[PDB]
């Protein structure tokens, strides 16, 4: 970890000087609560039939969507004060910040 | 495989599907889906957490890379000018293009044939997502090739490394410029604003800069502002014909539509002068990307908002009621309770029914159900969420643009006048742009102003 640096190194190490990987690339997200799995560590709420979170039945993710969020494209309203710049902008800067890789 | 099987097996967590589906009429068919990598594979001790493949700062790793190699390939390695690879098959009307990918199996030659167009290559791998955000990666990419022309000019003994440096310097002061002088107070609006982003004093290295494992949820608010098309606009910002609105499940993975169907400026004149969708409790995401995500390359067409639920509860997220307890926000027990949260009754009827208690709502779902904030397109969850991320990010980062020592007084002063409009003007053929801010302004020619009025990044203080 170098005592005096002017630019940032590409995977973010050594930014923060006393825990040098925090914000460094292929690193464990932190996390603000503990988390919440079916067995406590590793399984998701949802992947054992009947097996109930907090005393109420796991919702399929699609049958919250159909039910919820689901509705009909021609009613859409426009923001009258927000452009598409202020989505595309918001993607852009996520690709900056996070990316959760899949097997 | 989650990409052909339905079967539960690690590491595939299909949704299934529910009886009367809209769409779906096969209940033994699924919506594939993987499990995020675990960050320890196999571990009967560690509770589950997932991996940040990017460096969580605010420093164009999206034009740049996260990891050593890539961020070398993604260089013009041929010259000591200190510039970023460009395509070698095409360019838009003289101007830069991003390079090709070398990927085995390649979904954007899927989306049209004939075209053979591959994916193209960035810092970051869903470059080619939408062509939108093909665009604003290009953007990004001839602003670089930009300032080390410009820095080369003022500094001829600078060697490739160096100018690779600065002017990689620049592009992320004005990534984080951008996004805390601009986006960002639109987002939260004026009070949460105050609240979770105070004037900065200066870095403080007790300050985590780590992305929260909630924000990777939270932030997908913005699937709720998403249009059901791409606008191409031509030079009078009127609809370029044929197909001026082409839907989302037609768009994306295609790189074709930028190389073929007339470059980045038709697609950066679309976003500036097109109304974004505005998140409305009973339309909140629409059907290209609730039934129709990658509907051209994938088996089945998948729905964006129930991978965001899938995937909190992949990552293990606690639901809606405990994320308002971290937030310091009353946390509803009954519908009753939950109406007077979302100033709404139906909505929360219709949550009670799928969920049973608020405790049990996913982060997403319960976030953008919430109402927005005076001027801001979050609610008080979203805003806390988002807020206290991006307060880690600028107090956390050693290299801020305004901490001390990482520019200088007339550096940072020079870096003030930047904007994403200019930043239009001096990298596309594109000659009136949105006025000042450019998140706001949507209507033309109402909100537009000549690229002649907006003033370039001056360098003068950057020679040696
Ligand atoms: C540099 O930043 C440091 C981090 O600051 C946080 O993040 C930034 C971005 C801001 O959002 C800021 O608001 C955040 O605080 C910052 O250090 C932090 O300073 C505070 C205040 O001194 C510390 O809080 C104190 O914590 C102790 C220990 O308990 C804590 O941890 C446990 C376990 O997680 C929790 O269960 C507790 O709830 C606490 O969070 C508390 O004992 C203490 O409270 C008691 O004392 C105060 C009066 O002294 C009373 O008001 C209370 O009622 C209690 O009686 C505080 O809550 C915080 O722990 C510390 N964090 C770190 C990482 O060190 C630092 O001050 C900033 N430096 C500068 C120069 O600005
Ligand atoms: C401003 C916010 C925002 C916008 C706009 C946005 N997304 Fe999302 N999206 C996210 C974030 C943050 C994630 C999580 C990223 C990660 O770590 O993998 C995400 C994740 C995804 C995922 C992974 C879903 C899963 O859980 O498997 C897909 C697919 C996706 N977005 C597609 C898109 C597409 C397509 C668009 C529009 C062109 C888009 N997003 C626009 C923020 C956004
Ligand atoms: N975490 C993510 C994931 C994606 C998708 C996943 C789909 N991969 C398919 C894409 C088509 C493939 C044929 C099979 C896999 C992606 C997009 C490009 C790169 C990698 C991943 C995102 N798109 N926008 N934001 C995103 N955040
Ligand atoms: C490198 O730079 C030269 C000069 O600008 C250019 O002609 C060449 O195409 C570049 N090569 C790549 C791979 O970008
Ligand atoms: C594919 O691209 C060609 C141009 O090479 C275009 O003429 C054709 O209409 C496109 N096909 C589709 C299905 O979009
Ligand atoms: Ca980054
Ligand atoms: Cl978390
Ligand atoms: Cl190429």
């Amino acid at each position: 970890c170098p005592e005096q640096d002017k630019y940032r190194t590409i995977t973010g190490m050594c930014n923060n000087r006393r825990s040098p990987t925090l914000g460094a690339s292929n690193r464990a997200f932190v996390r603000w609560l503990p988390a919440e799995y079916e067995d406590g560590f590793s399984l998701p709420y949802g992947w054992t039939p009947g097996v109930k979170r907090n005393g109420f039945p796991v919702a399929l993710a699609r049958a919250v969507s159909n039910e919820i969020v689901r509705f009909p494209t021609d009613q859409l309203t426009p923001d009258q004060e927000r452009s598409l710049m202020f989505m595309q902008w918001g993607q852009l800067l996520d690709h900056d910040l996070d990316f959760t890789p899949e097997p | 495989n989650c990409e052909t099987s339905c079967v539960q097996q690690p590491p595939c967590f299909p949704l299934k599907i529910p009886p009367n589906d809209p769409r779906i009429k096969n209940q033994a068919d699924c919506i594939p889906f993987f499990r995020s990598c675990p960050a320890c594979p196999g571990s009967n001790i560690t509770i589950r957490n997932q991996i940040n493949a990017l460096t969580s700062f605010v420093d164009a790793s999206m034009v740049y890379g996260s990891e050593e190699p890539l961020a070398r390939n993604l260089r013009n390695m041929s010259n000591q000018l200190g510039l970023l690879a460009v395509n070698q098959r095409f360019q838009d009307n003289g101007r830069a293009l991003l390079p090709f990918d070398n990927l085995h199996d390649d979904p954007c030659l899927l989306t049209n044939r004939s075209a053979r167009i591959p994916c193209f290559l960035a810092g970051d791998t869903r470059s080619s997502e939408m062509p939108e955000l093909t665009s604003m990666h290009t953007l990004l990419l001839r602003e670089h090739n930009r300032l080390a022309t410009e820095l080369k000019s003022l500094n001829p003994r600078w060697d490739g490394e160096r100018l690779y440096q600065e002017a990689r310097k620049i592009v992320g002061a004005m990534v984080q410029i951008i996004t805390y002088r601009d986006y960002l107070p639109l987002v939260l609006g004026p009070t949460a604003m105050r609240k979770y982003l105070p004037t900065y004093r200066s870095y403080n290295d007790s300050v985590d800069p780590r992305i929260a494992n909630v924000f990777t949820n939270a932030f997908r608010y913005g699937h709720t502002l998403i249009q059901p098309f791409m606008f191409r606009l031509d030079n009078r910002y009127q609809p370029m014909e044929p197909n001026p609105r082409v839907p989302l499940s037609r768009v994306f993975f295609a790189s074709w539509r930028v190389v073929l169907e007339g470059g980045i400026d038709p697609i950066l004149r679309g976003l500036m002068a097109t109304p974004a969708k505005l998140n409305r409790q009973n339309q909140i995401a629409v059907d290209e990307i609730r039934e129709r995500l990658f509907e051209q390359v994938m088996r089945i067409g998948l729905d964006l908002p129930a991978l965001n639920m899938q995937r909190s509860r992949d990552h293990g997220l606690p639901g809606y009621n405990a994320w308002r307890r971290f937030c310091g926000l009353p946390q509803p027990e009954t519908v009753g309770q939950l109406g007077t949260v979302l100033r709404n009754l139906k909505l929360a009827r219709k949550l009670m029914e799928q969920y049973g208690t608020p405790n049990n709502i996913d982060i997403w779902m319960g976030g953008v159900s919430e109402p927005l904030k005076r001027k801001g397109r979050v609610g008080p969850l979203l805003a806390c969420i988002i807020g206290t991320q991006f307060r880690k990010l600028r107090d956390g980062d050693r290299f801020w643009w305004e901490n001390e020592g990482v520019f200088s007084m007339q550096q940072r002063q020079a870096l003030a006048q930047i904007s994403l409009p200019r930043i239009i003007c001096d990298n596309t053929g594109i000659t009136t742009v949105s006025k000042n801010n450019i998140f706001m302004s949507n209507s033309y020619p109402r909100d537009f102003v000549n690229c002649s009025t907006l003033p370039a990044l001056n360098l003068a203080s950057w020679r040696e």
